[PDB]
C-alpha cells in the first residue's frame, strides 16, 4: 500500500499531459487531443469504497476544454503516471 | 459454465451496435468475436455487468460496482482500445470489414467447446 | 499429439518454481478470445523448444491465486520462469517472431 498511499497523495494535483493522447467520449466533441493540455486529479479510482479495483489507467482527471461557439466543455479522462506531469 | 441464450443474444446486438457507433470492426477471426461476446454474456449471468472477459480479478464485485471493466470499459469509450479485439478500429491489421454477426455465427463458432 | 501441460495453483511450487532449466507459463482463460487464438503458436513453440524449454497453461478461472500472485491482470499473458524467479513477461497476442525471439534469449 506504499504506491497506493503515494499515488493518493497525488488527488487534487495538477497536472498536464505529456504524451499524444486522442480520447473520444468528450460530449458532442468527437476527438480531443490532449497533449499539452492541463488539469487536475479528481481520483485514484484504484481505491473504491474501501476495496481494491484493477484499473490499468488509475488517474481519474478533470479537464476543462474550450469550444468554439459553445463555453467551456468540461470531461474526466482516466490516464497512466507515465502520461503526466505534475505541475510545481 | 455456459451462458445463458438471452444474456449472449443481448450482448450480440450490444456489440452490433457499439460496433457501428464507435466507427469499429470484428476481427477477420469471427472466432474472437464470439468467443469474447459469450465471456461478456457469462460474466453478466453471474455478477449483473459484463466484465471483460480478458483480465483476471482479484474482486470481481467490486470490479463490477466500480465500473471501470464493465463492458464497454473505460480504455475502449475513451481511447478506442479493446483488448479482447472485441472492437478494432479499422487502421488496425486484424480489423474486417463487418460490424454484424449473427446469432448463427456464434453458435456454429463456439461448436465443440 | 501430445498436449500441453497443465499447471495449478497446487503444482505451481513443484512444476514451475523447482523445476530446473526455462519454463514458459501461458496464462489463459476459457472466454478470452485472444488466449485461443494463440493457442496453435504455444503448442508450435512447445514442439520446437522440447527438450530445451518447457511449456505449461494455466487456467485463470481454475486457479486464481498464481495470477493474483504474479500480477497477471490482461489476458494473455506468458511469463518465463528460471530457477523459480520471473524472468520475462509477455502480454497479449503477438506474433510468432516476437514470441520467438523472446524466448531464444533463454537458450
Ligand atoms: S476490452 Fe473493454 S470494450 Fe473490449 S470486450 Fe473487454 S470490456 Fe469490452
Ligand atoms: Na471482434
Ligand atoms: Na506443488
Amino acid at each position: 500500500t506504499e504506491e497506493d498511499e503515494k499515488a493518493k497523495e497525488k488527488i487534487g494535483a495538477r497536472v498536464r499531459v505529456t504524451v499524444p493522447l486522442k480520447v473520444y467520449h468528450v460530449v458532442r466533441v468527437p476527438e480531443v487531443e490532449l497533449m499539452g493540455m492541463e488539469g487536475f486529479i479528481k481520483d485514484y479510482v484504484v481505491l473504491w469504497k474501501g476495496k481494491k479495483i484493477s484499473a490499468n489507467l488509475p488517474f481519474k482527471v478533470q479537464f476543462v476544454k474550450e469550444i468554439e461557439g459553445r463555453g467551456p466543455v468540461k470531461f474526466f479522462t482516466h490516464l497512466k503516471e507515465d502520461e503526466f506531469e505534475l505541475i510545481d | 459454465t455456459e451462458p445463458s441464450e438471452k444474456s449472449v443474444e443481448i450482448m450480440r446486438k450490444f456489440s452490433e451496435q457499439y460496433a457501428r457507433r464507435s466507427g469499429t470492426y470484428f476481427c477477420v477471426d469471427k472466432g474472437v468475436t464470439s468467443v469474447v461476446i459469450k465471456g461478456l454474456a457469462e460474466h453478466k449471468d453471474s455478477y449483473g455487468a459484463p466484465l471483460c472477459p480478458c483480465r483476471h480479478y482479484d474482486d470481481k464485485a467490486a470490479e463490477v460496482g466500480q465500473g471501470f471493466w464493465n463492458c464497454p470499459c473505460v480504455p475502449m469509450r475513451e481511447r478506442k482500445e479493446c483488448h479482447c479485439m472485441l472492437f478494432l478500429t479499422p487502421d488496425n491489421d486484424f480489423a474486417g470489414k463487418d460490424q454484424t454477426i449473427t446469432s448463427d455465427e456464434i453458435k456454429e463458432t463456439t461448436a465443440n467447446m | 499429439t501430445t498436449d500441453i501441460q497443465v499447471v495449478n495453483d497446487s503444482t505451481w511450487d513443484s512444476l514451475v518454481l523447482k523445476a530446473t532449466g526455462p519454463v514458459v507459463v501461458d496464462f489463459w482463460a476459457p472466454w478470452c478470445g485472444p488466449s485461443k487464438m494463440i493457442d496453435p503458436l504455444v503448442n508450435d513453440l512447445a514442439q520446437h523448444y522440447t527438450g530445451k524449454i518447457k511449456f505449461y497453461k494455466l487456467n485463470t478461472d481454475e486457479s486464481p491465486n498464481t495470477p493474483g500472485q504474479y500480477g497477471v491482470r490482461s489476458i494473455p499473458t506468458i511469463m518465463i520462469f528460471v530457477g523459480g524467479e520471473k524472468k520475462d513477461t509477455i502480454i497479449g497476442a503477438v506474433p510468432k517472431t516476437t514470441l520467438t525471439s523472446s524466448l531464444d534469449k533463454f537458450l
